[PDB]
């Protein structure tokens, strides 16, 4: 149970980027302030 | 038309602990067969609140501090505080919302209004209808406006016991005032029953003032204008850490405050009711 | 992955795109501090007239924030300010228009639009009738106005102007023509994010199968059907155990619905080996 909800919990980290969502970074901000925290939550997640 | 009274004293300062208060809905997000675990602004258990009692000749509302925000509570048998001033200065000298229900409406706007030293309801007293709000007289350079839709309120000098106890949470945040409503039937003697009631949205106020004080508009009675019996108080929002409890039908159905002693600063670690015996890490100091 | 099939674009009544004159077509722009107010409700907007205008040249959202309309009412606020107090018309960054003149809220943010005002709204002797707070005892929240038209006590002490070493809550901006560009006064149109929607249509209900969906605050893809979950008259969405929605009462017929992802997974192939055969079943 821990360990599945510490992995379900680290999908909220923002990870330095402005949110943790992918979708706001993709749709909201602008293309170049999408892959900037793009690139941030893949490398977060991924080592997580 | 801004009129005095014959005398206005003091309350009686009668001390109550706040057991279950304040509790509201925060968001719109439905959860249920859950246990959620937030931070906002709360007002906390156990809080040391003072009883103002205001009886026919005490009238409590001088410039009150708000800050972030305030919890209220008014047990009510005549229905006294229903309106609230709510600004920075307190004069005719700086933007200000007055928030009314004048027994027809709920009344707010947004303006420099000419700011009595008194705000208080004009209401005869033997049959319980407002004259006239006198707490501003006009305004200037407004910014709001709103009348909300009709309905009646009996607000005459009823005597026994308090039947109604009516909970009410203000807020600042991005110009939104959020006002939120909370009620319950009651049969009360004294200060404040003890119980868990929640509070809904009803108020989402674009008002655009500078909110640092509050003067909580009070119910004038005479036949020189006076008052008569209700006890109500004045309670602060603070950003502690609470658990929602929610059922099946996302009622929210209890609330632990953590900060409040070692018991339940471990069930915010738990997330439990429940707690095994034992010893359990707990944060640094 | 199971590629999705249908659009869902549910929303309440649907009017067009209104016509703004309180976006890009008025003339005098006020004091900052007293920033006026007008509101955009009930319009499917895009806020292209601010781009289309001969009335303003700087054209930037706070521009991929022009799109980010699908909340509650826009306020179009008139106000000019100075070249270096453009910089704080901002969501926060407390500077002598954010802390004190007009702060902004931070749900979403709308689009600043300043013009070159050099010709009419200034003069040689810096038209300082035009204003704004930089020091008085409180801090606005977001979305504020100040109108104290009151000479100002600088501690909280009664000292108040005309009395001596008594400051007043107003300095001079210095809208010279002699200057360069740091001291022009710019007129700018504010549309602060805080009902309106930009892709506001109505589609159907597409049910029972893996779609798109865009709601009144709620995008994704997946898959939908009625639910029974007892909403509450002021809960929107629902979310599950974990922490992303999957029910959703709906924006325009009000029908709770339930929010299942589409189907996804793993697959394997059993064979039984190159020598033995060519043919494969999969899982
Ligand atoms: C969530 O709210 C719903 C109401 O929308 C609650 O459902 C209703 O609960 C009451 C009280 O348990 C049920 O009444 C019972 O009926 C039986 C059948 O005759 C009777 O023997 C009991 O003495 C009682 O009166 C009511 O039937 C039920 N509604 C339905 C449609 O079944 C629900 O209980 C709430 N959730 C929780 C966790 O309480
Ligand atoms: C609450 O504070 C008041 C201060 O006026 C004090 O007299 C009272 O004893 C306090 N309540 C408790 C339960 O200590
Ligand atoms: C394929 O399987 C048969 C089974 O007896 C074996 O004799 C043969 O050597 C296999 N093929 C190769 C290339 O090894």
């Amino acid at each position: 149970a821990q360990a599945l909800n510490t992995l379900v919990k680290q999908l909220s980290s923002n990870f330095g980027a402005i949110s943790s969502v992918l979708n706001d970074i993709l749709s909201r901000l602008d293309p170049p302030e999408a892959e900037v925290q793009i690139d941030r939550l893949i490398t977060g997640r991924l080592q997580s | 038309r801004c009129t005095t009274f014959d005398d206005v004293q003091a309350p009686n300062y009668t001390q109550h602990t706040s057991s279950m208060r304040g509790v509201y809905y925060p968001d719109e997000i439905f959860r249920s067969d859950t246990l959620y675990l937030t931070q906002d602004l709360f007002l906390p258990f156990y809080s040391n609140v003072t009883g103002f009692h205001t009886i026919n000749h005490t009238f409590g509302n001088p410039v009150i501090p708000f800050k972030d925000g305030i919890y209220f509570a008014a047990t009510e048998k005549s229905n006294v505080v229903r309106g609230w001033v709510f600004g920075s200065t307190m004069n005719n000298k700086s933007q200000s919302v007055i928030i009314i229900n004048n027994s027809t409406n709920v009344v707010i706007r947004a303006c420099n209004f000419e700011l009595c030293d008194n705000p208080f309801f004009a209401v005869s007293k033997p049959m319980g209808t407002q004259t006239h709000t006198m707490i501003f007289d006009n305004a200037f350079n407004c910014t709001f406006e709103y009348i909300s839709d009709a309905f009646s309120l009996d607000v005459s000098e009823k005597s026994g016991n308090f039947k109604h106890l009516r909970e009410f949470v203000f807020k600042n945040k991005d110009g939104f005032l959020y006002v939120y409503k909370g009620y319950q039937p009651i049969d009360v003697v004294r200060d404040l029953p003890s119980g868990f009631n929640t509070l809904k949205p009803i108020f989402k106020l674009p008002l655009g003032i500078n909110i640092t004080n509050f003067r909580a508009i009070l119910t004038a009675f005479s036949p020189i204008w006076g008052t008569s019996a209700a006890a109500y108080f004045v309670g602060y929002l603070k950003p502690t850490t609470f658990m929602l409890k929610y059922d099946e039908n996302g009622t929210i159905t209890d609330a632990v405050d953590c900060s409040q002693n070692p018991l339940a600063e471990l069930k915010c670690s738990v997330k439990s009711f429940e707690i095994d015996k034992g010893i359990y890490q707990t944060s640094n100091f | 992955r199971v590629v999705p099939s249908g659009d869902v674009v549910r929303f309440p009544n649907i009017t067009n795109l209104c016509p703004f004159g309180e976006v890009f077509n008025a003339t005098k722009f006020p004091s900052v501090y007293a920033w006026e107010r007008k509101k955009i409700s009930n319009c499917v907007a895009d806020y292209s007239v601010l781009y289309n205008s001969t009335f303003f040249s700087t054209f930037k959202c706070y521009a991929t924030k022009l799109n980010d309309l699908c909340f509650s009412n826009v306020y179009a606020d008139s106000f000019v300010v100075k070249g270096d107090d453009v910089r704080q018309i901002a969501p926060g960054q407390t500077g002598v228009i954010a802390d004190y003149n007009y702060k902004l809220p931070d749900d979403f943010m709308g689009c600043v639009l300043a013009w070159n005002t050099r010709n009419i709204d200034a003069t040689s002797t810096g038209n300082y009738n035009y204003k704004y707070r930089y020091l008085r005892h409180g801090k606005l929240r977001p979305f504020e106005r100040d109108i104290s038209n009151v000479p100002f006590s600088p501690d909280g002490k009664p000292c108040t102007p005309p009395a001596l070493n008594c400051y007043w809550p107003l300095n001079d901006y210095g809208f010279y023509t002699t200057t360069g560009i740091g001291y022009q006064p710019y007129r700018v149109v504010v549309l602060s994010f805080e009902t309106v929607c930009g892709p506001k249509l109505s589609t159907d209900l597409i049910k029972n199968q893996c779609v798109n969906f865009n709601f009144n605050g709620l995008t994704g893809t997946g898959v939908l059907t009625p639910s029974s979950k007892r909403f509450q008259p002021f809960q929107q969405f629902g979310r599950d155990v974990s922490d992303f929605t999957d029910s959703v009462r709906d924006p325009k017929t009000s029908e709770i619905l339930d929010i299942s992802p589409c189907a996804f997974g793993g697959v394997s192939v059993i064979t039984p080996g190159t020598n033995a055969s060519s043919e494969v079943a999969v899982l």
